[PDB]
RNA sequence: UCGGAGUACAAAAAACCCUCCGAGUGAUUUUAAUCUAGACAAACCAGUCAAAAUAAUCACUUAUUGAUCCAAAAU
């Protein structure tokens, strides 16, 4: 026919992201007497120092995957106080943008039953989800 | 067990087997489980779903009520719309 | 004080729960429970 | 002679509670792994928790041990404060039991070429 | 009969008219469902966990329980 024409059985592909983003892939459903739950493809982190708002997102490789902290440069100078709720706004939706532009739509957030009340955390999520991204992971297939 | 009946000479049965318990053509014996309509309001939803489930019981036992029970029970049957027909016979058993 | 065997009725079809209930009666029985039939929830009341 | 002994009912059986599966043991999903009356072995990636404290395999694999960092639920306030009152240097650790997953998640054959 | 320690020191098991403590239920609210992989345990009978698929807690918590047959009941 054409010497194109062969394709073979089981087709390789090779990329890491692909599983998962088919949600067919593995989290770990696991641990449960520990904490946070570490069930997950992306986990949104947020790191409250007493000087710097850092926001990062991970995966359970532990790698740090897409991330925007106060002491970036670019943040530092377009605004004042690092600790205020609005430079909470300000990463989050930092960190909506970046997300979009790495193309996940999905991730995790485990706050702190007293950490759920503050505003900047409140902000932080409604900054994320004006930018589009949306928390609660999709469940899995056939788990 | 009567091995020899007074008026026919005969092997006789034992009824009360089977009153509870269902032969298969394979030779497997088939049972209800103990205590499935007693004292529900203690038990657990997992403990009654246990106790409904019919179950198999081991060599010994079939081995047993098998000698309890004359060649008119080991026949093969075909009933209409017989539920354990599809049952009776073995598949795929490498001993 | 004693343990009272208690009869639930379902308001629709033949559904019924059975439970136990205190002498005392600290929390007077009425249920919200699941019907096989209608595949719902329902108001289960107590009965004999 | 009166021969009272005042002590009644030592005997019970033995509930057999110990470690079902050793280090390195292939496993199937749904292996009981281990099953304890307090938690001696917590579980660790993969390993599901029943009610009564046992501990089972999610997945196809290999069960592996470990030492590692233990920070307890904020839900449970027990652990949260002995969590609490620790000098400041130190961490605690447990033992956790895990399955490594032996088995590809999935493959992609083709069914009909049109 | 049933359960916690010891005896039985670190996988399991393990005796006595051995040494010591318990249970033949309370307290709530949130009414804690169906159906099925794989398992622990186990002479047998009884006991235990539980993914997927559909739509109970506190009281050391572990023990709070009785098989057939036969009776009464309603579904
Ligand atoms: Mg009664
Ligand atoms: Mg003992
Ligand atoms: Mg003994
Ligand atoms: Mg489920």
């Amino acid at each position: 026919p054409v010497e194109n024409e062969a394709v073979a059985p089981e087709f390789t592909n090779r990329n890491p992201r692909n599983l998962e983003l088919l949600a067919v892939a593995r989290k770990e459903r696991g641990w449960g007497t520990v904490w946070p739950s570490r069930e997950f493809w992306h986990r949104l982190r947020v790191i409250r120092t007493q000087h710097h708002i850092e926001a990062l997102v991970e995966h359970r490789n532990g790698q740090v995957v897409v991330s925007a902290s106060t002491r970036e440069w670019a943040i530092k100078k377009h605004l004042y106080s690092t600790r205020n709720v609005v430079a909470c706004e300000s990463v989050g939706r930092v960190l909506a943008e970046r997300c979009l532009e790495a193309g996940i739509n999905f991730m995790v957030y485990h706050p702190t039953p007293w950490e759920a009340a503050s505003d900047s955390i409140k902000r932080l999520q409604h900054a994320m989800t004006e930018g589009g991204v949306v928390l609660r992971e999709p469940r899995r297939i056939y788990e | 067990v009567t091995y020899f009946s007074s008026r026919k000479g005969k092997r006789k049965t034992v009824k009360a087997v089977i009153y509870r318990f269902l032969r298969l053509h394979s030779g497997l014996w088939l049972r209800r489980k103990a205590g499935y309509k007693k004292k529900l309001w203690k038990k657990t939803a997992a403990r009654k779903r246990r106790l409904r489930e019919f179950v198999f019981c081991n060599k010994t036992q079939s081995k047993l009520l098998d000698k309890m029970t004359t060649s008119f029970w080991k026949r093969r049957n075909w009933y209409a719309d017989d539920p354990y027909q599809k049952y009776q016979d073995r598949t795929n058993l490498k001993v | 004080s004693k343990t009272i065997l208690v009869k639930m009725m379902s308001q629709a079809g033949t559904g019924f729960s059975f439970n136990t209930k205190r002498s005392r009666l600290r929390e007077k029985l009425t249920l919200l429970h699941y019907d096989p039939v209608v595949k719902k929830k329902v108001l289960f009341v107590e009965q004999k | 002679t009166g021969g009272s002994s005042k002590n009644l009912g030592g005997k019970s059986p033995g509930k057999r509670f110990g470690i079902k599966k050793m280090e390195g043991h292939y496993v199937h999903a749904g292996n009981i792994l281990a099953t304890q009356r307090h938690f001696r072995w917590h579980p660790g990636a993969h390993v599901g928790l029943g009610k009564n404290k046992c501990l089972y395999a999610l997945e196809e694999g290999v069960v592996r041990y470990t030492k590692e960092v233990y920070v307890p639920n904020p839900s449970n306030s027990e652990a949260v404060d002995l969590v609490t009152r620790l000098p400041q240097g130190a961490v605690l650790y447990k033992t956790f039991v895990h399955v490594v997953p032996a088995k590809p998640e999935g493959t992609f054959k083709l069914v009909a070429m049109l």
